[PDB]
């Protein structure tokens, strides 16, 4: 979150927390109340944001799930759109952290290497989550979206 | 054990074994209160624990 | 380190669930008292250099042993200057680490920075834990001392100062 | 600056900046030019209020003003207020980049020794800033200079 | 072994100071919910036995543990667990009396994660069971000392973690 | 505390605790009010009771203050009423806790290996908790008395 | 190392001045366009790998230094290539939120040219694998997002040359 | 860190007499297999992440390590254990070459079940691991080079536990 | 567990020769020094409870370990302490008598260090209480026994360290 | 030994050792003296006491060295002397240490598993000590004798 | 502690399954070796102390283990090794009869070696006399029966080194 490694950040700096530190996790506790009913939307949404965001990936990824494609048959496709369940379960974490922190040490560090040893494309997982972040962004406000897209992006490029 | 892990014999057949010493340098102090149950298992089924 | 958020959100992933209402409560109860933490933290930056100050006299005025001799036991107490100076030092870090732990709610920061090794620390110098943990709450009080016509600031000033209190304790009972 | 801490801050992991950071960009820059009215507020009272810090740094301190002391004689004084000048002037930095850097590249790292090879004693100059900081309360009302308290007990802190 | 009592004297003791208004405040603020604490820990001692088959049932009954192979299937293995589980439904009972969850890591948790790795025991399915466990205790003591209860639970289940 | 070994007997035992059980932890914290005014009592009284506790204690037993007695002289008469300030502390603790558990594991497990390797006479000290006992059941009520007497005499049974 | 609102700190202040209506003229130039420049650096982390991966397919593979002999023939060489004009992608995105190239000479332009003639590497197609990635950069960001971000990009193609 | 050579020259030495009847008995023992070794050590070398991705995908790979709470359950962590498993892969090759499995106590198992314990990894999975790795590389190298290549898995899991 | 005279005929027999003139030498210098021991181990016997009061008073009674916090407060932990001194005094006594240290760490030395900082007992306090101790045994056995009862005091607190 | 064993008994009953043992470690370093005159007689007598050692131990057990025998040829008649090179040693350990402590715990305990499973008889090694202990009585006048010859029958008693 | 059957039977009921022809195809071979292991498990208790007499005098009698300062020196010592080596005859002769060496590992294996090190007992020395005590018992017993009560006891050397 940004309370935790405002922290770490002055904590190894031997000195407190500046006016900029101090006015940010002022900043981000009155902006807590907005960043809940964020998270609220994409937490009953997940059927449609999971489903839908497996539509166009396999609409725009036919070789994944086709026959010879790492999600192919009706295990691994479910398996499939558990993954999406995973990363949209994690970028509501980080909207209600104010940090990719949440998704930090979760599903990106060293996520390569388990796509890799799994088998699985990592550039067609990247096109999963840029496809359930249309669906996410469709669901909310300029103002949201902004946000909500923002976490996804993030997944994107450290999933390359 | 309680007191450190170069307390605690080899449960072999017949023993006075410690292999922690000076002679093998793996130690491990832990601070455990002056109450406290180790968790051992049962030689045998598992509701006679 | 994990604060009051990172700590639910943790409590949530090891059973791999969302976050349910329950989980968004706990974290409505911080988001309330959060501005109400940070000046509280804003106290402690314009207050700090006093804040040691009137901790050192208050014990040492109870504790006059710690400016004296040591006996022939070698003890770390605040002897002499060279002990006074390093000895003064530690009730910067105690008011320091406490400053954080306020702001995030939760004494994740305490123990992993503070309490790890801290007997294993003060046993090496011989350093009193009984006068150390002493100070530790006479900074409480003190502290209190500007917000008490209420009583919702003073469980929150109380938290990271009670935690040290019972962990650094040898436990009696 | 604060945006300068966030470069450098994520140039060191070799990594763009996260989402958490870019909030912490975009949320400071959106707050501008309250700081760039604030300073201008300030800058019309620094013959103001470096008047009254010397109202009660030597009321309470008139061992510095007195035949002997460092602060003796006229030229001695006449710098005494120019202190006082860079000190605001440097505040006014510090307000608008929002954080220490300004306040910590310039008149806090190595201050002591500064003061020591001069003969200011240094206690005293922690209450010349407490003194400042109790002088500029008088010509600025309770909206802002709780926003501009922050920025100099910091001082008082890095003096220590 | 403290209790939220022990633990209040013991910090105040341990700085050679008497009880003031700050450690008598928050022993105040537990004798408010002594009676709150023993009807949640009556109804408990109650339905000890329906609330093991209620959690069991709901999280892993039916689960691939429970069948040939799993981690659960012979009739000691089985056995074993409603034996495991009485062990948390009620060293919880003795943290929310106590209102302190020492005795737990004391008599509970030290050696506990080293020991399921050694039989091979799934951590997994244990804290799921005691999430669902702890979900099922909620709705005999109500919500706040289903709060309280529940403050124990997944404190077995952090540290077993 | 009754609250800690009511949970460590039914915690051997391997069940619950019965209605015998949860009937008194209820039974005892209504009767917690009363208990902390008792403790009250004896807190801000520690200087009457105490001193008058070693009244009665060097009146009947003169051997230990004079000329070869353990607590002879200026130093070792401050220690002394020291211990009887132990005493009557751990007493105020096992009336808030209910229970001589506050008192049996601190000054009272082991408690003649201590004295009886400090030279002093275990009886004499048993002496002076006597004298305690009467100035402090005339401090209080009689249905108080029969509380406030009862840890003293529980700490006389130990001591010998 | 100064962004725009920490060189005009320099300015009205390496002389003693005090922050006059000049001076904070330009500081709101700056914060104006703040909300820009983070949307822009935005979608640049998105798209980063595509980015480069979009330049050097339009400039520079093209000709001859991609085959035997040409100095990118290697996949060692091949791939110091990418992780180079990473470090552009990435440090013209740090000028563009800064506002200032001085973060780009600093850690950047130093030694630059000087090391690219000690290793061989010709400065000419790399001038071009920045223009073209200044190109594609202008895409993403829109027009004036990409006249602020392509505004850095040939401050290094410039000192670079 | 000694081979079968160094082990056989040791033992000839520490009692200071030559390299007699017996000690070269054992030696051209060793030569003999020193073809089979090369090509086992060959093989294994090329299907080093394809013998990985057969043990996990055959052991541990849908248990409920895998899943939440599982002692494998993050991206981090997961990525540990196929880390992890490369060494016991690789090492084991050098003990196969080496004919001695004194560099994998040396280098491996020292601190290792000490270690496992600290993290809370729990050893009776990894054991598995393991064995199945075991089963897939006496896939590859055949049955007696799999049988030398599985005489040093065992002794990783033997010492392990 | 070897004295003197055991220590002695150890290093004869594991050479497997006799007892030549160097190893009866020694011997005849344990003989000499055999009546010296005696009333030296005379001594401490009768004063055992009057040395280890000396001590404690003399090195660590009022010290802040002594007072509430300091790690001998309880009753317990006091009376564990002249438990625990009374060792100190009576072992170092057994190896006064037998003329080597090997009881020592045989029966106290291993795992003593290692256990202290289980409990969480200080070893400087410890030392200088065995400094103390070992400064009144020199009273009372004279200059030269107090040498040799020196000699193993310090033994347990070099080791103890 | 005396002084290791009087020790180690006086240390399992929790207790110090009483007059009958420290006036016997008193007595019996004054005997050192006369101790080392014995062991050093039999030390450089090994060559007659040892080689007449196996004169006798073979005329009265012509079968041990008879051709069939354990100790039959030149090999095994060289080891054959070998063991009571060993055993006269080890009374000289037993006479300076003033016990069989060091005869006990070497070619005592267990011996008769080792000559078992040697095949060798276990009497007739104990007719060779025997033969041997007349030699070196033979050798030290009565009061010795009392001392040489009582190790040989101890070790005689445990060899059958 | 499970032999051929018990092994069969675990298996087959591991999986909830009957045993099927696969099953009871090994258990059918292990009845047909049963009129074997009999009979060599006779001559093996019968010649029990003739076996190790003649492995102890062709491994390791007159090696300088047997001489002082070798590690058999002492005549405890010497006692300890033929008793040691009853244990490796005697277990061996147990699995031979279960057909299956968890018996081994159960009560023989494990702290085993690493008993050997806490003691000092040369690890080198054990194997050659349980090897040298396997080629006697292939003299007793025949070949096939030597093949199998062989089978088990570089099971022990395997993980005994
Ligand atoms: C919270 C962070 C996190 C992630 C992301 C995660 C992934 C993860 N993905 C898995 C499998 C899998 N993942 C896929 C995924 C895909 N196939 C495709 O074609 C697509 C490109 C892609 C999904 C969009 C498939 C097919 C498997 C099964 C592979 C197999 O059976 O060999 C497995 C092994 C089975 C399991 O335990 O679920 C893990 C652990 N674990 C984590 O903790
Ligand atoms: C009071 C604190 C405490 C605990 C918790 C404890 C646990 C403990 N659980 C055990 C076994 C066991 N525990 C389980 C449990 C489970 N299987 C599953 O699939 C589930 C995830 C889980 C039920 C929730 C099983 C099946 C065994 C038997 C293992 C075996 O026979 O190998 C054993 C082995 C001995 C025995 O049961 O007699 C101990 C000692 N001991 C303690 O002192
Ligand atoms: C962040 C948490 C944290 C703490 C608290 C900490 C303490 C700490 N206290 C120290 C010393 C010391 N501390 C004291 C303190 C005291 N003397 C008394 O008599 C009083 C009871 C007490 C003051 C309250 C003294 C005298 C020394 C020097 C001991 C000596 O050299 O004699 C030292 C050794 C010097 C050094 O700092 O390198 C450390 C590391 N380190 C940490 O990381
Ligand atoms: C931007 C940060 C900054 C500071 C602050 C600074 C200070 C500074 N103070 C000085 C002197 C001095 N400063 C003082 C100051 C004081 N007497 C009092 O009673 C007061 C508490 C205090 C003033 C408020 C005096 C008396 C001297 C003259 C000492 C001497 O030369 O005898 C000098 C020597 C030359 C000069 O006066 O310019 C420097 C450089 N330089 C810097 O770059
Ligand atoms: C909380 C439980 C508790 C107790 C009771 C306690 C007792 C205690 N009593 C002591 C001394 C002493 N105590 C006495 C006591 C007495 N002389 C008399 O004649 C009377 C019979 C008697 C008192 C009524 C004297 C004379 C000394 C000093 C002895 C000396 O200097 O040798 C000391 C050593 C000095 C010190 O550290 O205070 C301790 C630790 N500690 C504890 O933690
Ligand atoms: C060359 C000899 C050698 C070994 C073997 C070794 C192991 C080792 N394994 C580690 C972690 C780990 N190891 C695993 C492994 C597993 N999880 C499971 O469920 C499986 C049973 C198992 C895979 C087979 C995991 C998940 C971690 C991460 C633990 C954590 O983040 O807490 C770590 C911690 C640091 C790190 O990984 O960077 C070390 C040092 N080090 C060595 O020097
Ligand atoms: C210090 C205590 C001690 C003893 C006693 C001891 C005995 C001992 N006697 C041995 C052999 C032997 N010992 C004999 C002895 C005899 N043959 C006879 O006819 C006589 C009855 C008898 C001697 C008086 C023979 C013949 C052998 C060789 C047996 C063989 O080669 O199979 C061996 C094996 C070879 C060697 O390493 O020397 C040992 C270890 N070791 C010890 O550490
Ligand atoms: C049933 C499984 C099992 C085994 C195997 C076992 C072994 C074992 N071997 C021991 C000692 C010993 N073992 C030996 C063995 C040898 N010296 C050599 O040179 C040879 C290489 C080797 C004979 C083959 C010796 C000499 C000792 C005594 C060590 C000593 O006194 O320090 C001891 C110490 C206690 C005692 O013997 O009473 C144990 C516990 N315990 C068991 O429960």
């Amino acid at each position: 979150s940004i309370v935790t490694k405002s922290i770490v950040n002055a904590d190894a700096e031997a000195r407190y927390l500046s006016p900029g530190e101090l006015d940010r996790i002022k900043s981000f506790v009155l902006s807590g109340q907005r960043r809940l009913r964020i998270a609220q939307t994409l937490t009953e949404n997940r059927e449609r944001i999971v489903k839908q965001g497996g539509q166009q990936l396999f609409q725009r990824r036919p070789d994944v799930v086709s026959p010879g494609g790492n999600a192919y048959g009706e295990e691994m496709t479910a398996t499939c759109l558990r993954d999406l369940d995973y990363y949209l379960r994690l970028v509501t974490y980080g909207i209600i952290a104010g940090d990719v922190t949440p998704i930090e040490e979760i599903g990106l560090v060293g996520v390569k290497e388990m796509y890799s040893a799994l088998g699985t494309p990592i550039s067609g997982v990247a096109e999963g989550i840029r496809c359930m972040k249309d669906v996410a962004c469709s669901l909310l406000s300029g103002e949201d979206a902004a946000e909500v897209g923002f976490y996804f992006d993030y997944t994107l490029a450290a999933m390359q | 054990h309680p007191y450190g892990r170069g307390n605690d014999p080899l449960l072999i057949q017949f023993g006075a074994i410690f292999p922690i010493g000076t002679k093998n340098l793996k130690q491990n102090p832990a601070p455990f209160g002056k109450d406290t149950r180790r968790l051992l298992i049962r030689r045998g089924p598992g509701i006679y624990n | 380190m994990q604060d009051i958020i990172t700590s639910v959100i943790n409590q949530y992933d090891l059973s791999g669930r969302y976050l349910d209402i329950k989980g968004i409560n706990q974290i409505n109860n911080y988001f309330d008292t959060g501005l109400k933490r940070l000046m509280i933290a804003k106290l402690i930056n314009k207050e700090a250099t006093n804040l040691i100050k009137e901790a050192s006299e208050l014990l040492f005025i109870e504790q006059p042993e710690l400016l004296r001799p040591c006996g022939n036991a070698f003890i770390g107490n605040a002897y002499t200057t060279r002990r006074y100076a390093a000895c003064i030092r530690d009730i910067e870090y105690y008011l320091r680490y406490s400053a954080y732990s306020i702001i995030a709610g939760n004494n994740s920061i305490l123990d992993e920075r503070v309490l790890d090794g801290l007997k294993e620390t003060y046993n090496s110098l011989l350093v009193p834990i009984g006068p150390t943990i002493r100070v530790i709450q006479l900074l409480k009080e003190i502290i209190q001392k500007k917000f008490s016509t209420e009583n919702i600031e003073n469980a929150i000033i109380a938290e990271p100062f009670d935690y040290l209190a019972i962990n650094l304790s040898d436990k009696n009972l | 600056s604060l945006v300068t801490q966030v470069i450098l801050s994520a140039d060191d992991e070799l990594r763009y900046p996260t989402a958490g950071e870019l909030e912490t960009i975009s949320s400071y820059l959106k707050t501008g030019e309250y700081r760039i009215r604030l300073i201008s507020i300030l800058q019309g009272k620094e013959q103001e209020i470096i008047r009254l810090a010397s109202k009660k740094i030597f009321q309470l301190h008139p061992e510095y003003i007195a035949p002997g002391g460092n602060a003796s004689g006229a030229r001695q004084r006449a710098l005494c207020l120019r202190d006082y000048g860079w000190y605001l002037r440097l505040i006014t930095y510090a307000i608008l980049a929002g954080d220490k850097e300004p306040l910590e590249k310039i008149g806090i790292i190595g201050v002591r020794e500064m003061y020591n090879s001069l003969g200011v004693p240094i206690i005293g100059m922690i209450d010349a800033i407490k003194c400042l900081k109790e002088a500029t309360v008088e010509v600025i009302s309770q909206e802002e200079e709780d926003f501009v308290a922050p920025y100099y007990d910091y001082i008082i802190q890095g003096m220590s | 072994m403290q209790d939220a009592i022990t633990s209040v004297i013991n910090a105040a003791d341990v700085q050679g100071k008497y009880l003031d208004a700050n450690s008598v405040e928050k022993l105040r603020g537990y004798f408010q919910t002594g009676e709150l604490r023993v009807r949640a820990a009556a109804t408990i001692a109650a339905n000890a036995a329906t609330i093991i088959k209620e959690a069991v049932a709901k999280s892993l009954l039916y689960s691939d543990i429970t069948r040939p192979g799993g981690n659960m299937y012979t009739t000691r293995r089985y056995a074993a667990c409603i034996r495991d589980l009485d062990y948390y439904l009620r060293y919880a009972t003795y943290g929310m009396l106590a209102g302190d969850p020492s005795i737990l890591d004391e008599r509970v948790l030290n050696g506990l994660k080293e020991t399921y790795n050694s039989l091979g025991v799934p951590i997994g399915a244990t804290i799921q069971a005691i999430q669902a466990m702890k979900e099922v205790t909620g709705s005999l003591v109500g919500s706040d000392a289903g709060k309280e209860m529940g403050l124990y639970f997944d404190y077995i289940c952090s540290g077993l973690s």
